[PDB]
C-alpha cells in the first residue's frame, strides 16, 4: 500500500523533487545510452606522435 | 609507495569517511568485504596474507551510534575493528566536554592506532583529518588530537578537511563558541586547512545538478571527490605529480594564514554535460565563478595569493597554460601585489571513478581548486562578531566554566582570533 | 549505554508513565506478556535506554512507581500494560497526602522517600553508563508535588552530573479540578527552578484545544492527552535510541537550550496532527509540519509565543528526509519572524533528523521552545497567591503538619524572581 | 590501566555491578563485536524484510548497505590451538602442513 | 504432601523425538557391536 | 558410591524427613511407590526387580507422628521396619529421653543403623535432624550420637538442629534441654548448622510473599538447604565438593564447628522472573542480615570461615569476580588469620523445584556456610536463660527423679561458659 | 628422537592435560579413536616422543592417569578425547585428600605410590632412549600437592640421571579457592626445590587477564585456561618432534636457562594470542611475534619482570622464518631495556627455531623466562602462612594426620632461603 500510494502520486511534485535522484534524464537523454559507461565531453585522437 | 593516513573524528567524520572510501575502494577493484577479484592502491590500503585489503583510517566518535550502523552495514568485513574506536557518550557541543573529560581519556587509544597504523608503511606522507568545526568532538577532540600528532611526528604534514559553518543556515546554538575555541587550537600546530561549507554545496547540488532536496550523502560524494583528486596524484602516473608534502608549502605564505578554499570544476550531471563542451579553457574558468565554489564569498572584493590546479583525465599541459594565461588578463580576477605569477598546475593520467547510484556524469576532465584568499577573512569577522554578541551578555558559559575549562580561555582565543582580522588586512595593503 | 531511569509520582503521573509504557512498548514491539514481536532488528538494538532484560528474555523497564494511596496504583498495573512492570518497584503508601504539599513533604512522603530511595540507587548503580532521569508528575495536588520534589531534591544530591528531566502537569487557567492548587504549585516550582535542568510543563487546556480543534473530537477521554503527553515526550530521546544523520540525546538538548541554569521552562509541541476528516487532503511534507509547529494553538502550553519572544528552539525532526528542507525552512521561519526571537543569539533554533519514524507515520517531529511568554504562567499563580494567602484562607492544613509562615514568603520571593528576570531578555 | 594492584575489578572483564552482558546478542552492549565475529554467529540466518520494513530503513541503508539474501553454509571444522581461534575462515579449506627449509631449498 | 502433579509437557517436536529414537537404535547396536599355514610351508 | 545415611529423630525430624524425602525423590525420577518410570545412589538403594528404597531411620518415642507417614503419600517408598516408632514419649523431658526410655530402645536402631551400613559400601557421612527444645531429639539423639561414635569411630555426622528462637518459643523447660544436649553433642558432633523457627518465619513473610506460614513452608527450605549440601556427591561439576572438603575448610579448630546457613535465592513466582538472577546480584544477598537463618546478625561477629555451594549455569569467572569484590566491602569483617577466607563448590544440576510449594524454579542458586563468631551471642541467650531459672531450682524433679544426677547440669552450664570463653579469645 | 612419559596428579592436573594430549594428537592428526589422518610424512616421523603403537595401527598415549579422587576418572573418558587414553593408566583411590597435603602423602596418598610407580617403571622401560618426565599438577590441593611431590621424590630416587618438568598451578594471589591453601603451597614449593630441574609457574588469575585483555572473552571456562596451558606446554617439545635449523630438546633449555641448581621457576607464555575480530587483519610477523611475548601482560605468572631482572630467557620458535630478524629482534628486546636483564651475562636470550608451525597458523613462538620477580610469588605465599600459623588455625587436621610442628617451620625456613637466593641478582 505505501509503493501503490506513491504510485498514485507520480504525476505530482515527484515529477520534478525526487527524494535522493534529481529528475528523470531518460527523456531528455537518447534512447539507451547506458549512463554508467558513456564518457561525455570531445576526446583527441592522438595522431602525429 | 607514497602512504596516506585519514583520520575521521566526529560524526561529520564518520560520514565523510563512509562516502570517501566507498570511492576509494570502487577506485581500485575492491569489494566491500574487502577481496579484489597493480600495486596503485598501497595509499589507502595494506595487504594481508589471506588476501586481504583494510584501510588506512581511523574512526574516532564517543558518540556511539554513527559508527555502529557502519559495524552493522555490509562493510564491516572491510574495516579494522580496532580502528573503529568509540565511546560511551557525546561531547553535547562542548569544546570542555571533548577537551578535558573524556578527550583526554581516549587519546592513548587513537595515539596507539595511529603509531601501529605509522610501523606498517615505509613512507608516509602526511596525515587527513576530517573534522566539523562547528561540532562537539570534531572541535574538542580533533582540535587535541593534531596538536598531540605535532609533538609526535613533527616533520610530515597536518592537513584537515574542515566544515566550516554556514554563513546564513546552521544547525547548533553554541557553534561560534566551538568554532572560535577550536580555530584558537590549531593555529600554531596544523600545517594548512582546506575547508568547505553546506550552504554553497547546497547551492552547487541545486543549480549546477538538478537534485533539489539533497541528503548529506550528496554532499559527502562531492567531498570523496575533491579529497581523492587532491591524492590523485600520488597512486597514479601523471606529467606533474603533486606529492602531499608539496601543496604544505606553495599555498601558505605565514604559518598564521592557512585558510584557502576549496572547488570542484565539472560539477554537472549527464544530460548538461552532454550538450556541454568540457575543454580545458571551459572548466578552468568554471573554478574561478564565485558560484561554483564550496565556500559562500565573492572573491572579487577579496585579493587572491595562492592557487594550486589539480587536473586529472586526458589533459596536454598547453591547454592549461593557455587557460591560466587567459586568467591574469580580466580585471576582476585580481592578485595581490607581493605575490607574482603564483599557480601550482598538477597533472594526473586517470579521470574520476563515477559511483553507481551516483548524481555526477563520467567525464574526461577535472579540476580541483585549492586558493588561498583574503576574503576567507570576512567569514572570521562575522563569527567573531557573533561571539561578541553571545558573549557580552554570558550566554551558555556556564556549561562551559563548570567542565574543566576558564573564563580566562575565552578571552585568550578571542584576542588570539582578533590578531587573524589585523593579520589578514595587512598582506592585503599595497606593499 | 546511555540509559535513563524512569520515576512516576502521583496518580496523575502514573497515569502518563502507564501510557508512556504503552507507547514505547509499542514502538519497540514489546507484547504485553513483556516479549518481543517486532517487525526489524533495528528496534531491539537500543533497547538500554528503557528496558532492562531479566532471565528468560523479558524485558522489564526501568520504572520506579510510587504513590501515597493505593487506589490509583491497582489501577495502575493495568490491563495491557501493568504486568510487565517488576513487583518490587511499586512503592505504596496507606494515607494519600490529600492535596497537601506539607504531607507528601514531611509526615508522609520522608518516611517513603527511603524505601524508594533504595530502589532507585539499585537500579542505578546497576547502569553501564546513566544518563538522566525522567520523572512524570503534576504539581497541582499532594502526593506529586510534595513527594516528587523531595525525589529530586535527594536525587540532585548524590548525581550532580547526570540530566534531570522532569515532565511537568502546570494547572489549566481557565478550569481547574481543585482550589488549594496555587498553594502547592508554588511550593513545588520553588524547589523546581534549583534542582532539576529541564522542565517541561503541560496545560490541560492546551490539551483539550487540541483534542477539540485539531483532531476533531467532540469529548475526549483522559487517555487521549496521556496518550499525546506520552508522544511528545518519547519523541525528545529517539536520536539516543535510533540510529540518523544528525543526532541529539538530552544534554544535546539542553546544552543548545538553557543558556542560563535557571531559565530551563520549556513548553513543548507535537508536529503531525490531523483529524479523521482531513486526513486524506494533507500531504506530509516537511513545509506543513514547520508551519504546524510554530502554530500557537498546536501546543501544550497556554501561554501563546505572541507574547514573549524565543530564547532558543528545539526541533527533533524524524523520518526520512532531505536536510535542505530542514535549514531553508528554519532560516525563513526566523527572516519572515523577525520581531519574534531575541536578537542576542545569531541562531537560535537546532535540529537533529532522526531516521525511525513514530508507528505509523512517515514523517514527523517534536518541538522543545523556551520562549519568554512562559513568565505569564507562573504571573497568573502568583496573582492567585496574593489573592489567596492575604486572608491565610487554608494555612490551616499546612501550619498544623510542620511548617511555618516564613515557608510560603520564599515559594513566593521565588516566583516574582523568576519572572522578574525573564523580562530583562524582553 | 594499573595504577595499582587493586586497579582491575573496576575497568572491565573482572565486574559484577553493571548491566552488561546480561542483554543477549543484537542489543549493542559491551562485548557485542567480538560476538558476531564468533561462528556461532556467522551461521544464524538472516530473515527477509517481511511487511512494515519501509518504516525501520535508514539513508546509510539506502546509500551504502546492499540489500539481498545471504546463503547461509557451514564451515569445515579444523584445530584450534588457541582460544578464540577460528581457523575455518580465510581461503584454503584444508591447511597442509608447511614443508621443512631442506624441503624447499634442497629439490 | 500430595502425588505430585508431573506438567509434563513435551519440549521437543515429535518428528524430532522420532528420529531421535530412530538414530539411537542404530547407533546403540553398533556401539555395542565394535567392542592355517605353518611357517616352513 | 558417595551414599549418605541420614537419621530423622523427634517430630521436627521426621516433619523435616517427609519433605527432604519428597525433595529427593522429586529431584530423581522416583515415585512415591519408589518406582522409576545412576546417581541416585546417595539416598536410594536398589532392590533386584525395580524398586528404590531410602537410605533413612525414622525414629521417634511417641506413634502419633510416624504412623502419620505410613498412612500418606509415600506409605510404600519407606521400608517398613526402618519407621522406628515407640510407645511412650519422654515429654519435653531429656533425662526420660536420655536415661528411662531410650536406653533400651537404642539397640533396635542401632541394628537398624548397621543393617543399613552392610548394604552401605561407600559410606561417607551421617545426615542427623532433630530439635533442641524436646526430649526425644535432645536425649535420644544424644545417646545415638554418643554410641554412634563409639560404633563408627572416625565416620563424620552432620548436624541440622532447630535451636531455640530468641524471641518466640514452643515449651518451657526449652533452656535445660537445648543446654544438656548442647554439652553432649559438643564433642561428638563434626559439624552442626543451627537453624532457628523465627528467623525462617522471617524469611517466609519477607522473601517469600507467603504469609501465616506452617511447618511445611520451612521443611521446604530445609530441605532445599541439604539438597543443596549433598549435590556435589551425585552429579557432576567445575568444583566437586565432598563431606571431607566441608570440615577441612570450615573449621580451624575442634571445638568450634557451628557454621550458619544460609540460601540465597527466595523469591516466589509472581517476583522471580522480574529479576536478572545473575550469580553476581545474588552472591551478595547471602550476606543481607535479613536472609540469616539463625535470629543473629554476622556483622555483630567476625567472619572465619564460608563455604559457597552453586547450582545451575555458574561460570568459575563471574563467582570468581562477585567473590573478590565481595572483600572490597567494608561492612564484612575477616578474622587476621583467614587471608583468604572461602571455598567455592559449582554443580551443573538447576535447583529442584517442588509442585505446590512457595519457591520459583530458577537457574542459579547458592548456598552458603559462613563460620562467625556471632554464633557466640547465641549461646549467651539461653545461658542466661537457664541460670535465672536454675537458680529456683524450677522443673528440676523429673530430670533428678530419671535417672539424672544433679551434678550434670552445673558440668553442662560450665561447658557453655567455656564455648562462651572460647568464641572470645578467637576473635583477637 | 627422545621419549617422553608424561604424568597427571589431581583434578587440575587430569584436567589440564587432557587438553594437553587433544591439542597434541591434533597436530599430530590423531583422531580420537587413535588412527592415523594426516597429511604429511612429519606428523608421522617422531610421534614416538608420545605414543606408543598398539594393534592395528593405532597410538596410544604415554600418561599415567592419577588423583584420589574416583570421580574425576569418568570426566577424562567421557571428555572430547577421553577413548585414546588406556584404562590400564588410569589409578585411583576411595576418598580424595580434602584440601589436605597431609594425608595426600603421608596418609592416603603413600599406599597408592606402589601402583603408580609400578606403571611407570613399567612403562618408562617400554622406551628406547628416555628423555624425562613432566608433571601436571595444582599447588593448592591435597593430591597435586601432596602425591605429586612425592611421586616426584620417589621417581627421582629410581631415575636421577633424566630430566624432571613440572607445570605447576601455584596459588594466585587475590582470587581464591581454599582456605588453607599456603599450608599445602608452601608445603610442596619446599619439596619442589631439591627434586625438579624445571618448574613452570601458572597462575590462574594471569590467565584470566589473558582471556580478558587479549583474546577479548566474556566468559572463558576451566576449558578456556587449560587451552592456553596446553599450547604453551606443546611449544617447548616442538623441536624434539619436527625438524628445524636450530633445534633445542628439554636438556638443552635447561642447560642453557638456569645457572644455579635452585633457581629453575620460569615464567611461560604464549606469542600468536589475537582476538577474534583482530585475527584476519593481522599479519603474523616476528616483530609482532617479538613484541607482545615480551610484553609483560602476556606470561601465565602474577609476577612483573618490571619489578626485577630477567636472569636468562628462552624463546621457542616454530614456523618458516628467517634466521637473521629472530636474533636481531632478541638484541632489539635485550639492548634498549638494558635495566631489565642482569649484567654479569654476556647473552640472556635462548633462541630456537622449529620449522613447523602449528597446522593453520603460519608462525608462534613460546616463552620461558628466568626472573628475579619470581620471589614476587613466594612471598605472598609466606606472609599468608605466616599469618595463619601463628594462631595455630586449621592446623589440626594437619597434625592428625601424623604430622609435627617443625615441619612447618622447616619448609619456611626453605622458603625464606629461596627468596633470598634470588635477592643476589635484583
Ligand atoms: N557537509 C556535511 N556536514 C556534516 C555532516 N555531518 C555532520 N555535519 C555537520 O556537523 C554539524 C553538527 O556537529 P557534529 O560535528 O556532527 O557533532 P559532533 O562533534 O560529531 O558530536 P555529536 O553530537 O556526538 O555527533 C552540523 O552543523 C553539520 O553541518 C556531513 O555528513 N556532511
Ligand atoms: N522448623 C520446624 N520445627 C519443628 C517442626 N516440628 C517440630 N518443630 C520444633 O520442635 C520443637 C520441639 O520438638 P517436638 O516437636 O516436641 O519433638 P521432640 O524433639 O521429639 O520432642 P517430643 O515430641 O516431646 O518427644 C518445637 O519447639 C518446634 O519448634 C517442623 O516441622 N519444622
Ligand atoms: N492530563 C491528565 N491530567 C490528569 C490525569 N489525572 C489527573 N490529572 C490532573 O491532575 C490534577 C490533580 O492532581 P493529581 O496529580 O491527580 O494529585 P496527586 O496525584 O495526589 O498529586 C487534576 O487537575 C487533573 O486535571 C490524567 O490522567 N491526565
Ligand atoms: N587452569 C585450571 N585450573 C583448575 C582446573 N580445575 C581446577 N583448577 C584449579 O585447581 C585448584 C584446586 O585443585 P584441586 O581440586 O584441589 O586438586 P586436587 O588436589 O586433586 O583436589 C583450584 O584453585 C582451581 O583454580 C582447570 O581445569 N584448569
Ligand atoms: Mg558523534
Ligand atoms: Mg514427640
Amino acid at each position: 500500500q505505501k509503493m501503490k500510494d506513491k504510485k498514485e502520486s507520480v504525476y505530482f511534485s515527484n515529477q520534478r523533487a525526487p527524494l535522493g535522484k534529481s529528475h528523470d534524464q531518460t527523456p531528455g537523454l537518447p534512447k539507451g545510452l547506458d549512463i554508467l559507461n558513456t564518457t561525455f565531453g570531445t576526446a583527441i585522437v592522438r595522431e602525429t606522435s | 609507495m607514497r602512504e596516506c593516513i585519514s583520520i575521521h573524528v566526529g560524526q561529520a567524520g564518520v560520514q565523510i569517511g563512509n562516502a570517501c572510501w566507498e570511492l576509494y575502494c570502487l577506485e581500485h577493484g575492491i569489494q566491500p568485504d574487502g577481496q579484489m577479484p597493480d600495486d596503485s592502491f598501497n595509499t589507502f590500503f595494506s595487504e594481508t596474507g589471506a588476501g586481504k585489503h583494510v584501510p588506512r583510517a581511523v574512526f574516532v566518535d564517543l558518540e556511539p551510534t554513527v559508527v555502529d550502523e557502519v559495524r552493522t552495514g555490509t562493510y564491516r568485513q572491510l574495516f579494522h575493528p580496532e580502528q573503529l574506536i568509540t565511546g560511551k557518550e557525546d561531547a553535547a557541543n562542548n569544546y570542555a566536554r571533548g577537551h578535558y573529560t573524556i578527550g583526554k581519556e581516549i587519546v592513548d587509544l587513537v595515539l596507539d592506532r595511529i603509531r601501529k597504523l605509522a610501523d606498517l608503511c615505509t613512507g608516509l606522507q602526511g596525515f587527513l583529518i576530517f573534522h566539523s568545526f562547528g561540532g562537539g568532538t570534531g572541535s574538542g577532540f580533533a582540535s587535541l588530537l593534531m596538536e598531540r600528532l605535532s609533538v609526535d611526528y613533527g616533520k610530515k604534514s597536518k592537513l584537515e578537511f574542515a566544515i566550516y559553518p554556514a554563513p546564513q543556515v546552521s544547525t547548533a546554538v553554541v557553534e561560534p563558541y566551538n568554532s572560535i575555541l577550536t580555530t584558537h587550537t590549531t593555529l600554531e600546530h596544523s600545517d594548512c586547512a582546506f575547508m568547505v561549507d553546506n550552504e554553497a554545496i547546497y547551492d552547487i547540488c541545486r543549480r549546477n545538478l538538478d537534485i533539489e532536496r539533497p541528503t548529506y550523502t550528496n554532499l559527502n560524494r562531492l567531498i570523496g571527490q575533491i579529497v581523492s583528486s587532491i591524492t590523485a596524484s600520488l597512486r597514479f602516473d601523471g606529467a606533474l605529480n603533486v606529492d602531499l608534502t608539496e601543496f604544505q608549502t606553495n599555498l601558505v605564505p605565514y604559518p598564521r594564514i592557512h585558510f584557502p578554499l576549496a572547488t570542484y570544476a565539472p560539477v554537472i550531471s549527464a544530460e548538461k554535460a552532454y550538450h556541454e563542451q568540457l575543454s580545458v579553457a571551459e572548466i578552468t574558468n568554471a573554478c574561478f565563478e564565485p558560484a561554483n565554489q564550496m565556500v559562500k564569498c565573492d572573491p572579487r572584493h577579496g585579493k587572491y595569493m595562492a592557487c594550486c590546479m589539480l587536473y586529472r583525465g586526458d589533459v596536454v599541459p598547453k591547454d592549461v597554460n593557455a587557460a591560466i594565461a587567459t586568467i591574469k588578463t580580466k580585471r576582476t580576477i585580481q592578485f595581490v601585489d607581493w605575490c607574482p605569477t603564483g599557480f601550482k598546475v598538477g597533472i594526473n593520467y586517470q579521470p574520476p571513478t563515477v559511483v553507481p547510484g551516483g548524481d555526477l556524469a563520467k567525464v574526461q576532465r577535472a579540476v580541483c581548486m585549492l586558493s588561498n584568499t583574503t576574503a576567507i577573512a570576512e567569514a572570521w569577522a562575522r563569527l567573531d562578531h557573533k561571539l561578541d554578541l553571545m558573549y557580552a551578555k554570558r550566554a551558555f558559559v556556564h556549561w562551559y566554566v563548570g567542565e574543566g575549562m576558564e573564563e580566562g580561555e575565552f578571552s585568550e582565543a578571542r584576542e588570539d582570533l582578533a590578531a587573524l582580522e589585523k593579520d589578514y588586512e595587512e598582506v592585503g595593503v599595497d606593499s | 549505554m546511555r540509559e535513563i531511569v524512569h520515576l512516576q509520582a502521583g496518580q496523575c503521573g502514573n497515569q502518563i508513565g502507564a501510557k508512556f509504557w504503552e507507547v514505547i512498548s509499542d514502538e519497540h514491539g514489546i507484547d504485553p506478556t513483556g516479549t518481543y514481536h517486532g517487525d526489524s532488528d533495528l528496534q531491539l538494538e537500543r533497547i538500554n535506554v528503557y528496558y532492562n532484560e531479566a532471565t528468560g528474555g523479558k524485558y522489564v523497564p526501568r520504572a520506579v512507581l510510587v504513590d501515597l494511596e493505593p487506589g490509583t496504583m491497582d489501577s495502575v498495573r493495568s490491563g495491557p500494560f501493568g504486568q510487565i512492570f517488576r513487583p518490587d518497584n511499586f512503592v505504596f503508601g496507606q494515607s494519600g497526602a490529600g492535596n497537601n504539599w506539607a504531607k507528601g513533604h514531611y509526615t508522609e512522603g520522608a518516611e517513603l522517600v527511603d524505601s524508594v530511595l533504595d530502589v532507585v540507587r539499585k537500579e542505578a548503580e546497576s547502569c553501564d553508563c546513566l544518563q538522566g532521569f525522567q520523572l512524570t508528575h503534576s504539581l497541582g495536588g499532594g502526593t506529586g508535588s510534595g513527594m516528587g520534589t523531595l525525589l529530586i531534591s535527594k536525587i540532585r544530591e548524590e548525581y550532580p552530573d547526570r540530566i534531570m528531566n522532569t515532565f511537568s502537569v502546570v494547572p489549566s487557567p481557565k478550569v481547574s479540578d481543585t482550589v488549594v492548587e496555587p498553594y502547592n504549585a508554588t511550593l513545588s516550582v520553588h524547589q523546581l527552578v534549583e534542582n532539576t535542568d529541564e522542565t517541561y510543563c503541560i496545560d490541560n487546556e492546551a490539551l483539550y484545544d487540541i483534542c477539540f480543534r485539531t483532531l476533531k473530537l467532540t469529548t475526549p477521554t483522559y487517555g487521549d492527552l496521556n496518550h499525546l503527553v506520552s508522544a511528545t515526550m518519547s519523541g525528545v530521546t529517539t536520536c539516543l535510541r535510533f540510529p540518523g544523520q544528525l543526532n541529539a540525546d538530552l544534554r544535546k538538548l539542553a546544552v543548545n537550550m538553557v543558556p542560563f541554569p535557571r531559565l530551563h521552562f520549556f513548553m513543548p509541541g507535537f508536529a503531525p496532527l490531523t483529524s479523521r476528516g482531513s486526513q486524506q487532503y494533507r500531504a506530509l511534507t516537511v513545509p506543513e509540519l514547520t508551519q504546524q509547529m510554530f502554530d500557537a494553538k498546536n501546543m501544550m502550553a497556554a501561554c501563546d509565543p505572541r507574547h514573549g519572544r524565543y530564547l532558543t528552539v528545539a526541533a527533533v525532526f524524524r523520518g526520512r528526509m532531505s536536510m535542505k528542507e530542514v535549514d531553508e525552512q528554519m532560516l525563513n521561519v526566523q527572516n519572515k519572524n523577525s520581531s519574534y526571537f531575541v536578537e542576542w543569539i545569531p541562531n537560535n533554533v537546532k535540529t537533529a533528523v532522526c531516521d525511525i519514524p513514530p508507528r505509523g507515520l512517515k514523517m514527523s517531529a517534536t518541538f522543545i521552545g523556551n520562549s519568554t511568554a512562559i513568565q505569564e504562567l507562573f504571573k497568573r499563580i502568583s496573582e492567585q497567591f496574593t489573592a489567596m494567602f492575604r486572608r491565610k484562607a487554608f494555612l490551616h492544613w499546612y501550619t498544623g503538619e510542620g511548617m511555618d509562615e516564613m515557608e510560603f514568603t520564599e515559594a513566593e520571593s521565588n516566583m516574582n524572581d523568576l519572572v522578574s528576570e525573564y523580562q530583562q531578555y524582553q | 590501566t594499573d595504577w595499582n594492584d587493586m586497579s582491575k575489578f573496576f575497568q572491565y572483564g573482572w565486574r559484577c555491578n553493571t548491566n552488561e552482558d546480561a542483554y543477549s546478542n543484537r542489543t549493542l552492549m559491551g562485548n557485542w563485536n567480538q560476538e558476531r565475529y564468533d561462528l556461532k554467529n556467522i551461521v544464524q540466518p538472516k530473515p527477509l524484510p517481511s511487511q512494515f520494513g519501509h518504516y525501520f530503513e535508514t539513508t546509510y541503508d539506502t546509500s551504502y548497505n546492499n540489500r539481498r539474501p545471504l546463503s547461509t553454509h557451514r564451515f569445515k571444522r579444523e584445530p584450534h590451538w588457541f582460544p578464540g581461534h577460528q581457523p575455518e575462515l580465510v581461503p584454503p579449506p584444508y591447511k597442509c602442513t608447511e614443508k621443512s627449509t631442506y624441503m624447499t631449498s634442497y629439490s | 504432601y500430595q502425588p505430585p502433579k508431573s506438567h509434563c509437557q513435551p519440549i521437543r517436536g515429535k518428528r524430532e523425538a522420532i528420529l531421535e529414537m530412530l538414530l539411537r537404535q542404530q547407533i546403540c547396536k553398533e556401539v555395542q557391536a565394535e567392542q592355517v599355514e605353518s611357517v616352513t610351508h
